[PDB]
DNA sequence: GCCGGGCGCC
DNA sequence: GGCGCCCGGC
């Protein structure tokens, strides 16, 4: 992959907006730096324009306009349809609709894309209908990229290949063709279909000739697609919008005359004066609709040019408002809102028709669940705005008083409370619009009657922007009213004071027991079938009980705003109704009253008017409360219920003697009315507390025993009831006693002694659960702080403020609780980190958000001198810090049981608080206490560590330019530091939670953050790896389109040259073709090939990084002298920089090469071909010798050594300081335990390098042990690495895996392909050698010989069913049943021979059978293999005739000693001692092999060479065989292809023919394709009936993903934003 | 007695007019799905009463996922709208509730065995299957699924009612256990 | 120059 | 479960 590759994938997968949005700039840069790689990113960005997904397609579509954009625009003067003869009766008629297409027909899919585009332009002209009948598919068979490309214009191809795509069956295809076609036409269309040498004029005509073509296309498609969406209450037709759009686009180029026949054509297409009176109108008119809309919105000036036009235009609106389809009426009132200034110049008959009907379009009730009329009153809004439709209608009032304007607007009033949401919005926001409208006009509707309606419409309403809308349109009104003259205003709402009033301080109740508002309240729309009525009844059950006060609320709002402006002699009966409320009886109402009180103080003018309800809330906050609230009657009662079942108890199975125990009062105290003797909470306490101690004295002996394990759980039910009642009714007394003190704070007084208010206000931020009157009390609190301090008493000031700041820090799942984690140490807490339980964490949660939203307002509201004006939280905020962390921490610091540490968390939890909404000019006071933060991040103890991440991690999201040069100055470059453990812990927490907190807005500083967190997954401590590795995979991603983003505008000079340092690197280290050339300093004896080189700069770019990888190249491309080239070139560096600078880290040491015992010999006459000057060391020898070498090794440039004598002698070779450690053939430490391998794995080692054929077998778990050897720990700890990917992937290879588990594992193998691929370096043998001749794998086969069919019965007959019935099995013991029969059976297939030694089951029969045979066991016509072998020998020529050209010379393998003497006696010395031949195998020492090598090499005299597949399998140069044969065959298919491909390399100059010698039957079936090709590269209820307990949800399994968001279609046809992009 | 169970879905079922040629349904309609060869009916979305509504082509419909009486009927109206918009003569003729399904958090763990092992003619537990107990009710025709965690969803009522009824009656019996 | 052995692995 | 091979011995 490349950088534009992963750029252009970004588009697809992308966190947020942001991402994509840099993504497609940096493309459209990218096309400006390199013009001529436009088409190359083209043939990229299309294909996405046929995705699935939205989001992708519209991103796709995007990229390719601002990719356009910069591209030249064309003009070379620097078989169409036509648009006249479209007939749009028979389109309709005939023709193919589109819809949402069928299943792929694959036939046509599997065609070249050329011939497949030839196919679909031939089906296009019967798809369309010109053919007079309806096409069918069957009429036509279906049985250098197509958007690649000065002759033409360059798009043609793209646009050829889009406009046949505009008609494929499926919609996702048609929304992207039509997207990209709107794209390049709207950047390009001038410029279409010109062609060079003809004239201007000429290419004019060219040009209107192929746009006439586009629209008639696009109007097609307008007339046949029906797809829509009916998710929302107004259907949306996204693929006919979109081409509504496209018609837009086009028409801004197209001719002037043919824009004409394009508004003929929409014109006939709505009126419909010709076509089948059917339901096909609907689509048709649609469709035309939307293409009259961007017609007159894109082409004005047509308009004003002459008069038949707009008359056609307002003619479709004018039919289509009175048209029978809802969704007609809607797109035809969204037709004219775009020309209205336009129109409104139009003759005064049009204007006035068009009036008329939009009103009388509102006289009607439309259908009940017709969204449609809010267009229409958008319609009307906007008509309205302009002045010369308020003169028509003054105009029409002159002639008939019945349409005056004042006497029309209340045709709106019906709709307020209509079915649909939107339809209240649209009617709130039109009577808005009318009200801001010179008064003269509106003064005739502002009544009475429409204030009543907007106040009861502010308290049912449930939505909430209609309520906020509502409330709003309330402003106006009342203010506007109030302008013209306050008792004007009062004599309006006068008759409505006492009924509104009463509805604005109704009660609210609790679930089962409403208390329902008197519906005679509620005045009728008119004067006087889904009935919004749960919200009247006060059904608390229904409407969540945060609803209900959220109504009561804003009502208080309203009548505290309209009371403001009545003058006070007047409001009496307000007065006197809110007085009465404030005692009365129900929390609700009190709570209510307050409020409205609170209100009006508030937006009075000034509190001395509102000073008179000064007395009535001071007595809430200083009197007793009621010990009962009628609002909590059903409390009391269940108390009653429950005590009442105690005493039954006692009477029934306490057996007490009956009228010694009291009778509890039958009326709860609360009830309306209610006597003083009702019963009440404290005589439950009574009864509980002394009468059921009483009553167990009372009780006799031989009752007692029995009856109390029932009577204290009774005791224990009606106590805890109890507790209940008294927790509702002491909140509600918090409750009214915050909204008094809050409306006293409102008026401005500040009692001598504030505690009463102080306490109220602190207990509702601290216990408030409803949302709303927390904030309530927030704000009074924060406006509180500001009038103590401006009055200078300081001291409740600071005392609240004190409490505040304690209040938000008592989240413990945010700001930890210093006692408990104090001693943790070395432990990375972001990692780590009853009922009581539960219950503590959500009291947490509230008063911390009430706490934090008092804090945040506080801010807000003292501005840029907050700190000077509130000393208290500076101190909070600094003293501590600077306190612990100026010099080193005290000691008392880390005392649990001293308050000094909590009160550092605390200081840091402030600052994190406080910081993101402190006003900027107090950041230079943040960025003053980012140096003893960052002092905090490397300190001992855990939690001050996590708290200091944590509060950096925010003060570098909200102070970019400077928090980030700091932490790249002085946390970054201590990641690196070996001796103290904290530091690097700390800066890794650091870099988790900025990746956490910042999002996107890191990606100017990935480049900072990447290099040193990719340094430590290779960390020593285990949490360090896991966070390293978390970050890196999710900051990986944003490195690709890193490199465009402009520099951050504050950072210092050095910091950009670090940055440019290592850009470089990450982008080399992503994209190996990037990597700089390196020129090898010493003379190397032999020239490397190109890819040779490249591979060298791979290595070279590794080692000048300190990392470490796997020259994985294909066997036989000289792995070698890559390997050997740059370990001398190290060398030879390293020795001159030691030279020149004395530093031990560049000192001279040796380097070691560990191979198989038989590449020793290889390995030593490779580097004396290549590298003579180097002195290479052979540790290899009986151990005499190695003990005699024992000291020598550090004398020497290069040491030679065997695995096993690594392994056995890992006591010398481990003391050793060994720069390079090159493990050749490192496939052989896959295993994770075996010896070699936790030997090689104790080896010291600056830069590590593993060699290999085959880096894997089956999978690629199998690397693990390879990259924990290279880079301990890289890919985790074992168990870490298992159970994050093996177990995963594993798993999720069966059937039984669920989806979530297959999906699971791709996911996770993925991410291990991601994370290990920068390493490997693999390329395959074709792909870089030509010269090498190829290679053929044939088999060869011969039949069973008689003993191995009767000993492979007998063996099946005896044997045989104990083993298959074993296979039901899965112990290790009985797959070891499994793998010792194919063991042994193989064996048996090779030759009897092998298996029939003495005392075997089958022995003595053999005998006896080999006697009537007449010959001995060895005789080879019981061996078929031996009698093949011959075979292949002779007709290769190697022992025939025993001229001399000896076309063929062989190897042949086995795997096991038996066998390659059975071989080399029968065969090559019984029948052919013509033939000659060498050995090779265990039975030579190490150092004969690679002579022995040598002499089979050079001297073409001998014939054939003798393998045994563990000795000369691996690595050992056999170039001189130019054919092989394989007698026996092993398992692992890897180890069979590399016996074969040390044969077929570099240097061999023959055709390779290579023979596996198999029998017919057997086990050999089962070994014929492996190593041929593959490389290895809760309430859940059945809904259509119920059932308990589903198994499976038939209908729903897929999940049906989830229902797309409706902003997709807001935000995309938007024809404002349409009109943006014009320039 | 007791603390009221909230409603989680009320499925209702409404009886079209006409035959509905049910595929050009999921042809036409991009918030509608269709797989005969997974299950037979096309299962239509709404967003604003956010509901499912399974369209058979029999013209029977059973709407899902509202959480009112009158917003399951809004819902189940709106659906019928939407037929009618696509050409078919379809009516809504018919409006029955089937089921509605309330659900309550009881604050204390419930000692599940006690319940499985006293009342024996309408208990029934399977721990490995399911692990809440079973409790089928007689007076109600109400089906309680009871978990160890307190747990209890309340299924088969025609009308909340009954399932304030059920729960009120449940909780005096399992306040028994833990 | 030969031998048989115990450790190691599939 | 086998068979291989770096060993110590004659
Ligand atoms: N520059 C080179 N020029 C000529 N031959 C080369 C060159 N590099 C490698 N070879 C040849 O290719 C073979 C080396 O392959 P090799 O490195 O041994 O792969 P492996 O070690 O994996 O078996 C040798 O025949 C060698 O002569
Ligand atoms: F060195 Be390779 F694995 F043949
Ligand atoms: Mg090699």
């Amino acid at each position: 992959a490349t950088r534009l590759d992963r750029l252009v994938t970004i588009l697809e997968t992308g966190s947020t907006r942001l991402i994509r949005d840099t993504a497609v700039n940096q493309l459209a840069d990218w096309q400006k730096q390199h013009p001529e790689e436009l088409f190359n990113l083209l043939s990229r960005v299309v294909p996405y324009l046929r995705h699935k997904d939205w989001e992708t397609r519209t991103t796709a579509a995007k990229a390719i306009g601002k990719i356009i954009e910069n591209a030249p625009l064309y003009d070379p003067n620097a078989n169409f349809f036509r648009l006249e003869s479209l007939d749009v009766a028979t389109i309709v008629k005939y023709g193919r609709p589109l819809l949402r297409g069928g299943p792929v027909d694959y036939n046509l899919a599997a065609l070249d894309p050329q011939k497949r585009l030839a196919h679909l332009k031939k089906t296009l002209n019967g798809r369309l209908g010109l053919l007079g009948r309806v096409f069918e598919d069957e009429e036509m068979p279906v049985e250098e990229i197509e958007a690649d490309d000065g002759a033409e214009w360059p798009f043609e191809r793209l646009c050829e290949f889009l406009k046949v795509d505009l008609f494929d069956p499926q919609w996702e295809t048609r929304h992207g063709a039509a997207m990209g076609l709107r794209e390049v036409i709207r950047v390009h269309g001038a410029g279409a279909g010109r062609r060079r040498g003809k004239t201007r004029k000429e290419n004019n005509d060219l040009n209107r000739q192929w746009l006439d073509d586009l629209a008639y296309r696009l109007l097609c498609v307008l007339m046949l697609d029906k797809f829509t969406d009916y998710s929302s209450d107004t259907s949306v037709a996204p693929i006919r919008e979109t081409v509504g759009q496209t018609l837009g686009a086009v028409l801004r180029h197209i001719s002037v005359e043919s824009v004409h026949a394009i508004y003929r054509l929409l014109y006939c297409m709505v009126t419909q004066e010709d076509l089948p009176s059917e339901q096909n109108m609907w689509a048709v008119c649609h469709g035309g609709m939307v293409g009259l809309r961007y017609v007159v919105a894109v082409r004005k000036d047509l308009l004003l040019q002459d008069g038949d036009m707009i008359d056609g235009v307002v003619r479709c609106v004018m039919q289509g408002l009175g048209d029978i389809d809802d969704d007609v009426r809607s797109v035809s009132a969204a037709t004219l809102i775009p020309m209205a200034k336009e129109f409104v110049m139009m003759r005064r008959s049009a204007l006035d028709s068009l009036i008329n009907i939009v009103w009388e379009s509102l006289s009607n009730l439309g259908d009940d669940l017709s969204a449609s009329t809010g267009k229409i009153m958008d319609l009307l809004a906007t008509l309205c705005s302009f002045p010369e439709v308020l003169e028509a209608m003054k105009v029409s009032a002159s002639q008939d008083e019945e349409r005056s304007f004042t006497l029309l607007v209340p045709r709106l009033y019906p709709f307020l409370r209509h079915t649909i949401t939107s339809v209240r919005l649209a009617v709130l926001k039109a009577l808005m619009t009318f009200a801001n409208l010179g008064g003269e006009t509106s003064q005739g509707w502002l009544n009475g009657r429409i204030l009543r309606l907007i106040f009861q419409n502010i308290i049912v309403e449930r939505d909430q922007d209609t309520l906020n809308m509502s409330l709003e349109l309330w402003t106006t009104l009342v203010r506007r009213l109030a302008a013209r003259d306050p008792a004007i205003l009062a004599d309006e709402f006068e008759a409505h004071a006492e009924p509104m009033m009463q509805l604005a301080l109704h009660p609210i109740g609790v679930p089962r027991h409403p208390i329902p508002m008197n519906p005679a309240l509620f005045q009728k729309p008119s004067g006087g079938h889904d009935v919004d009525g749960h919200m009247i009844q006060g059904e608390v059950d229904l409407v969540g009980v945060d609803v209900l006060i959220r109504s009561r609320i804003s009502a208080a709002k309203a009548m505290g705003l309209i009371m403001s402006f009545i003058p006070t002699p007047r409001l009496a009966s307000y007065d006197t109704a809110v007085l009465q409320a404030l005692s009365s009886p129900y929390a609700s109402t009190q709570l209510a009253a307050a409020m409205v009180i609170d209100e009006y103080a508030k937006n009075c003018s000034t509190p001395e008017v509102a000073s008179r309800f000064i007395e009535p809330l001071q007595k809430i906050i200083d009197l007793e409360r009621p010990s009962h609230y009628r609002d909590l009657v059903t409390y009391v009662q269940r108390v009653r219920s429950a005590s009442q079942q105690l005493i039954n108890l006692f009477r029934d199975h306490g057996k007490v003697s009956q009228g010694k125990l009291p009778t509890l009062a039958v009326v709860v105290q609360g009830e309306p009315e209610a006597g003083p003797g009702a019963f009440s909470i404290a005589n439950a306490e009574k009864v509980v507390n002394e009468d059921f101690e009483r009553l167990k004295r009372l009780m006799a002996p031989g009752q007692r025993l029995i009856a109390l394990p029932q009577l204290n759980e009774a005791r224990e039910q009606t106590v805890e009831v109890i507790e209940e009642a008294k927790a509702a009714k002491e909140a509600r007394d918090a409750r009214i006693k915050a909204a008094a003190a809050c409306a006293l704070v409102a008026m401005k007084v500040l009692p001598k002694k504030p505690s009463p208010l102080i306490k109220a206000i602190m207990d509702s931020i601290k216990t408030e659960e409803n949302q709303e009157l927390q904030s309530r009390s927030a704000a009074t609190i924060a406006r509180l702080v500001q009038l103590f301090t401006e009055s200078g008493r300081r001291g409740p000031a600071e005392k609240v403020v004190a409490n505040l700041v304690k209040f938000s820090c008592v989240e413990v799942a945010e700001t930890p609780e210093f006692p408990i984690h104090a001693h943790k140490t070395n432990v990375i807490l972001s990692m780590q980190k009853a009922v009581k339980y539960a219950r503590e964490a959500k009291a947490a949660r509230i008063t911390r958000r009430g706490a934090k939203e008092a804090l945040e307002i506080l801010s807000k509201n003292f501005g840029a001198e907050l700190l000077e004006r509130v000393p208290t939280l500076r101190t909070f905020m600094e003293e501590p810090l600077v306190r612990a962390f100026s010099g080193d921490l005290p000691p008392e610091a880390r005392d649990p049981e001293n308050a000094f540490g909590q009160e550092i968390v605390d200081a840091m939890s402030v600052i994190r608080t406080m910081t993101p909404t402190l006003h900027p000019a107090l950041h230079p006071f943040v960025m003053q206490q980012v140096p003893l933060v960052i002092k905090a991040l490397r300190s001992d103890l855990s939690v001050f560590r996590y708290m200091a991440a944590k509060c950096m991690a925010t003060i570098c999201s909200v102070i970019t330019v400077d928090g980030m040069t700091a932490l790249v100055e002085k946390v970054l470059p201590s990641i690196n530091n070996p001796l103290d453990l904290s530091f690097r812990q700390g800066a890794i927490e650091v870099i988790y939670h900025l990746i956490a907190v910042m999002g996107d807005a890191i990606l100017p500083y990935v480049i900072f953050l990447i290099v040193p967190v990719l340094g430590r997954m290779s960390d020593s401590d285990n949490q360090i790896r896991l966070i390293a590795t978390t970050s890196f995979a999710t900051l990986v991603k944003l490195v690709p389109l890193e490199a465009g983003i402009p520099d951050p505008p504050g950072l210092s000079e050095e910091l950009l040259k670090g940055r440019d340092r290592e850009r470089t690197f990450i982008a080399q280290l992503l994209d190996p073709k990037k990597i700089e050339p390196f020129k090898i300093p010493v003379a190397i004896k032999a020239e490397l090939r190109s890819y040779q080189q490249e591979g060298v700069n791979w290595l070279a770019f590794l080692n000048k990084y300190h990392l470490h990888g796997i020259l994985c190249d294909d066997m036989g491309l000289g792995k070698t002298l890559q390997t050997i080239c740059i370990v001398a070139s190290d060398h030879h560096q390293r020795a001159e920089e030691f030279a020149r600078t004395g530093a031990p880290e560049v000192r001279k040491l040796p380097s070691l090469i560990i191979c198989p015992p038989t590449l020793s010999g290889h390995w030593q006459q490779e580097i004396k071909t290549y590298a003579p000057f180097l002195t290479v060391t052979a540790y290899v020898g009986s151990p005499a010798e190695r003990r005699a070498m024992k000291d020598s090794l550090d004398k020497t440039d290069i040491v030679i050594t065997s695995y096993d004598v690594c392994r056995n002698d890992i006591d010398v070779i481990e003391k050793y300081n060994w720069n390079y450690c090159v493990l050749d053939e490192g496939h052989l430490i896959k295993n994770p335990k075996a010896k070699i391998t936790l030997a090689v794995k104790r080896l010291t080692s600056n830069h590590r390098l593993i060699l290999t054929g085959t880096p894997i077998q089956n999978n690629v778990l199998e690397l693990w042990s390879l990259f924990d050897f290279l880079m301990p720990g890289f890919l985790g700890a074992e168990k870490v690495f298992l159970d994050r990917f093996a177990k995963p992937i594993a798993n999720s290879r069966y059937s039984k895996a669920s989806s979530k588990e297959q999906e699971a594992g791709a996911l996770a193998i993925e991410a291990l392909h991601k994370q290990v691929l920068p390493f490997l370096l693999r390329r395959l043998k074709e792909e870089v050698l030509n010269d090498l001749p190829p290679k053929i794998l044939q088999n060869y086969y011969c039949d069973l010989s008689d003993l191995q069919r009767k000993l492979f019965e007998d063996f099946t007959k005896r044997e045989g069913k104990k083993i298959t019935e074993t296979a039901g099995r899965d112990d290790k013991e009985a797959k070891q049943h499994i793998f010792q029969a194919l063991q042994y059976m193989r064996k048996l297939c090779n030759s009897p021979a092998l298996v029939m030694k003495p005392g075997h089951k089958a022995y003595e029969d053999t005998q006896k059978y080999l006697a009537k045979h007449g010959t001995t066991l060895e005789d080879p016509i019981h061996a078929p293999k031996l009698g093949a072998l011959r075979d292949l020998l002779v007709d290769c020529g190697i022992g025939v005739e025993g001229t001399p050209i000896k076309p063929h010379r062989a190897l042949i393998f086995c795997q096991m000693k038996e066998m390659l003497d059975m071989v080399q006696n029968t065969v090559l010395k019984q029948m052919l001692p013509s033939v000659s031949y060498l050995r090779l195998d265990g039975s030579v020492e190490a150092n004969k092999r690679q002579d022995i090598v040598n002499k089979f090499n050079s001297d073409p005299s001998y014939d054939v060479l003798l393998l045994t597949t563990s000795v000369g399998g691996l690595g050992l140069n056999l170039t001189g065989a130019d054919t092989v044969i394989f007698v026996e065959h092993d398992w692992n298919p890897q180890k069979d292809l590399q016996a074969m491909d040390r044969a077929h390399r570099i240097g061999q100059k023959k055709v390779v023919n290579v023979y596996r010698i198999i029998t017919r039957g057997t086990l050999e079936e089962k070994i014929l394709s492996l190593q041929r090709f593959k490389i290895d590269v809760d309430m859940v209820d059945i809904e259509t009936g119920d059932v308990r307990r589903p198994g499976k949800k038939a209908a729903w399994l897929e999940g049906l993903g989830e229902l797309w968001d409706n902003a997709q279609y807001e935000e995309s046809f938007d024809l404002d934003g349409f009109l943006k992009t014009m320039q | 007695s007791g603390i009221t169970p909230t409603l989680q879905n009320i499925v209702a079922t409404v009886n079209l007019d006409c035959r509905l040629d049910l595929k050009t349904i999921a042809l036409h309609a991009r918030n509608a799905e269709y797989n005969p060869k997974r299950f037979a009916a096309v299962i239509m979305r709404i967003r604003e009463p956010k509901t499912t509504a399974l369209i058979f082509a029999s013209g029977k419909m059973v709407v899902t996922g509202a959480k009112s009486e009158d917003d399951s009927k809004l819902a189940s109206r709106k659906y019928a709208r939407i037929i009618q918009k696509l050409g078919f003569n379809a009516k809504f003729t018919d409006f029955k509730i089937q089921n509605i399904v309330g659900s309550c958090d009881i604050k204390f763990p419930i000692r599940l065995e006690g319940l499985a092992s006293k009342h024996h003619n309408f208990s029934s537990y399977e721990p490995e299957l399911f692990p809440g107990l079973i409790y089928r009710m007689i007076k109600p025709k109400i089906v309680l699924l009871i978990f160890v965690s307190g747990k209890i969803v309340l299924t088969g009522a025609k009308v909340r009612e009954e399932i304030y009824q059920a729960f009120e009656m449940i909780y005096p019996v399992l306040q028994d256990f833990r």
